[PDB]
């Protein structure tokens, strides 16, 4: 029923359907650690969730906050040698850098060797991202592409 | 040192009412009392990767009228970015080792911010990055609005034309949403309407803005009719249905207009402002262009001199 | 059991950094059922293996033939009411349709509405894949290049 | 009913030793006794999406000599695939609702097998597809070899030129590897070398082949010297070091030639066969081109007539 | 002597209900029993001043199936009208001193009526003139409708696409408005809407038509869905907002289709009919294209034979 973990991080309570979307978006799989992932789990609290346990790995303050963008109800459990030493949780980050691409085709960030960056913004239904460079705000849903 | 010494000028969204007010105050000083040697020994790069008449020449004339030396290019065709393949970032990196300040125009939104990441300690003044922002335009507009209407607070401002791509109206709407009780009228086609993000910013400060399908509908109420050219070059081929000025303004229309009102325009003008407006009391665009010298040279002075001019 | 399913599939002896491509390729997230994924577990002989556990779901033909071409190590176990009703390892096929993309820039397959198809000569060296259309043969490494 | 009746002629790999031999026996026969209404009332499409003088004009004349009608195009420029933007799949779908066999030339490799999948029951005969296959060439090459050598077994055949992009040598080595004891000599610049896929096949069948830097080093041992053209239009940028031909046959080189030896070339030829070779009893490339008429008449006869008695 | 013997076929307006019905009866007949020397000894010109795969290749094959000879050009680029600069009036004057019927395609509207005024006694059959008329299309559309529906009266016909520039829908609404009780549904982007001139006519005859934003809203009620292509080459700059198709038929949409319903399309098609529709028993556009052979053979039979008995 998933696995016992010595020390690390277990992001628990990821909404079923986003667990895989996260292991891809923030390079979690790109490790040499043992990762156990449970896609589609009975939660009660939610009908189904998802769950990732990354052994011998912690997240950072901004790292976890990056998760608010796809998983506010996630819970990052910091574990040290079987004790839940930490119960971390995502606020919106003020900026996500490096993972997204600006929908503006004529933004400089495509042509030049610089990392992306977006100021995040709680608008009034979803979340809005303003590019650093072209300064155009976009719906966060749009950014997550097609 | 003064509030903008060594400071980059990329977007109006990073400056305060206080910096704008200092820049116009300095502009009023320098217009009254020139300082020929004020930047005697400074060399400024004047880098235009896009077309220009007004901005590149008033900038290089303001630098010259303060003793500065200008090196640069008006076309990328013959730079190594133009023919040998280098990045903007390496242009900016080598050019930061030669000059004291970089003025740069680019076809890509974000190019001046990109160039601050590599200019080191050298400031980058944005001469227009794509359809984003054009901050020095806005300072000669504000100098001209306050020069004519006496104030920059509680003004009725109608912005007519291409608002989607108007790097000019994007910076000016942001500059005017910082003083009080300014009123906006926005008259565009749908396809080239004002950016949403701008209106949000308006909503939060609870600024009154209102769309309008006719000059005649706002004519009697406004004080500054700021007209814009359709950004022909940036239109998507889907947008080519409206390349000709939907709203064109002839002198007839000024019939029912406020004797303090001024018609402003960034220029180039094409068909939207008919040549008879040129004789009216209301036309002020060639006057606005000349204020480019004082606004532009008040900026240079503050960014490269610690000591505020008098 | 090291995890448990009544009916379904458990695939095993996946090379590291193949399990996750496999999740991607056979779209195994388009599923409302439980999945266990053992990223970068051990495998005594070849140290770490990945392991995928699709509960109450089994693989169709095509996917297992691909599996032959992406993981000749893996072994697939048909588990019904927990009993391993069958454990079968993949053998390569004669032909692979609609997933490989032909290496030749000038192959008509690109510009036109046809499903791709490749003939498979297992060479003593490796897997020679021949395009249906341009008749060129390539090294399976040329082709599977992700 | 005859074995090639209704067959698609795309690649030499799908043709056997007996299918080839049925073509040459047919060829020799119509060449002895011409059948002017053998195809009286068939209409044939002649679709050339790439340049031709010999393949199309020989094809079209063979169709006329047999009584058929031809419809087609010499360039896609005028088709709706070239201007209204349709797929090649739709092109072949409507053209097979109109005609009795499709003959097509085409720049991408694989387009002939593409057509067959949409041609319904109409036979598609491949006039050449990029650098892949050229079956009907090979049939007129085999007819010309048999005619000069009385055998298609145990020859010494030297292939000189662009063997990488040569669709003609790709088809000819595959048909001659279906006869006994033929020895092969490849003389090509190495970046335009014979594809390993034909080489593996030559090996799996235990046929003897070899590379040679020169034409003087094999002249004495060969029965046929098959010269080719550097496919400029197919070369990649990297290969531009290779447009001018490396090995150029001049009449002096023929000095130690077997008396029976024939110089074959699919043509067009550029600089690689000096015109002084044309006046020797070894040059035979124009006779080879004439032989395109009997081989392509035999191919159309057999694919479109269930039984021939002649 | 038959009523269309020596007639010019330019516009559906000059053709009556009985002329059309004489073509389809003829068509059905040659389709039951082929006449290979019906036009033995006539030479026909095939003048295409604009791109074609179906109209020209079907025309030319019908001419051959009937025994005629064809002469012509697939592009004016090579004619002396395209290089030495002659008028279309002189072109048609000398070509009518050589041939027995002129078939022509042409980019300006009206060029077919132009030709007739200079063709002397040679019949001019219009293969399409810009966005005006396409009569021979309409005859193969009517043959295909009759064949699938057994009636040309009381249909529910939905015309989807570019109806402004569609020469095919302009001719088809004019021929179906000559039969009883046909209901029409137009689904087009409004800047590429049906010309009011056909609409007035639909009104003067008291026929029922209607506009619909969607294909799902009429799918259940239609007998024929006539899909069209966005005539890129005819669009004006203003319409560039319209090159990508608005309404795209996919196989799922056919779910609530009348079982008898046929999807017709003149072709070429771009993105507007998804290829998944091709595998349903509703797609019938390739059968429609095959039916170009019997309708254009019937048209040539009747215009060039004073009486047919068949
Ligand atoms: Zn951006
Ligand atoms: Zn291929």
């Amino acid at each position: 029923g998933v696995e016992a973990i010595k020390r690390g991080t277990v992001i628990d309570h990821i909404p079923a359907q986003i667990g895989f979307k996260l292991l891809s978006l923030f390079k979690l799989t790109e490790t040499d650690q043992r990762i156990t992932i449970g896609l589609n789990l009975p939660s009660g609290e939610m009908g189904r969730k998802d769950l990732i346990k990354i052994e011998n790995t912690f997240l950072s303050e901004d790292q976890v906050d990056q998760l608010a963008l796809y998983a506010p109800q996630a819970t990052v459990n910091r574990i040290d040698n079987y004790e839940v030493v930490g119960k971390s949780r995502p606020s919106l980050p003020e900026r996500i850098d490096n993972v997204l691409v600006c929908p503006n085709s004529n933004c400089i960030s495509h042509a030049e060797p610089v990392s992306s960056s977006f100021a995040v913004r709680k608008r009034a239904n979803d979340i809005a991202l303003k590019c650093k460079y072209c300064e155009k705000e976009f719906s966060h849903n749009v950014v997550l592409a097609n | 040192a003064n509030p903008l010494y060594q400071k980059h000028i990329i977007s109006i969204n990073d400056l305060s009412r206080d910096d704008l007010n200092l820049v116009l105050a300095t502009a009023a000083k320098l217009k009254a009392n020139p300082q020929p040697e004020l930047l005697k020994h400074k060399v400024i790069a004047s880098c235009f990767f896009e077309a220009s008449t007004r901005t590149r020449l008033s900038f290089q004339t303001s630098m010259h009228r303060l003793g500065a030396s200008v090196v640069g290019f008006s076309d990328s065709a013959n730079t190594s970015l133009g023919k040998k393949g280098e990045t903007l970032a390496d242009t900016i990196s080598v050019i930061s080792t030669y000059v004291d300040a970089i003025v740069m125009r680019h076809p890509q939104e974000g190019a001046a911010r990109l160039a601050t990441e590599f200019s080191g300690n050298v400031p980058v003044l944005n001469a227009g990055d794509g359809s984003n922002q054009h901050p020095t335009q806005t300072l000669l507009d504000l100098f001209t609005i306050q020069q004519t209407e006496g104030r920059l607070d509680n003004l009725h401002v109608a912005m007519v034309g291409d608002l989607k791509y108007g790097r000019t109206v994007h910076s000016l709407t942001q500059a005017l949403a910082k003083f009080d009780g300014n009123r906006f009228y926005f008259i565009a086609p749908d396809a080239l309407a004002m950016p949403e993000y701008i209106l949000d910013m308006l909503d939060e400060k609870g600024i009154a803005w209102s769309l309008h399908s006719s000059i005649e509908e706002v004519m009697a109420e406004v004080d500054i009719l700021y007209m814009t050219r359709v950004q022909k070059e940036r239109l998507d081929p889907s947008e080519y249905a409206n390349v000709k000025a939907q709203f064109v303004l002839r002198a007839s229309d000024l019939h029912n207009a406020k004797a303090n009102m001024k018609v402003l325009h960034p220029l180039p003008r094409v068909d939207e402002i008919a040549t008879d407006v040129d004789k009216t009391p209301h036309a002020w665009y060639f006057q606005q262009a000349g204020n480019g010298i004082f606004a532009r040279q008040a900026l240079l002075a503050l960014v490269l001199n610690r000591d505020l001019v008098l």
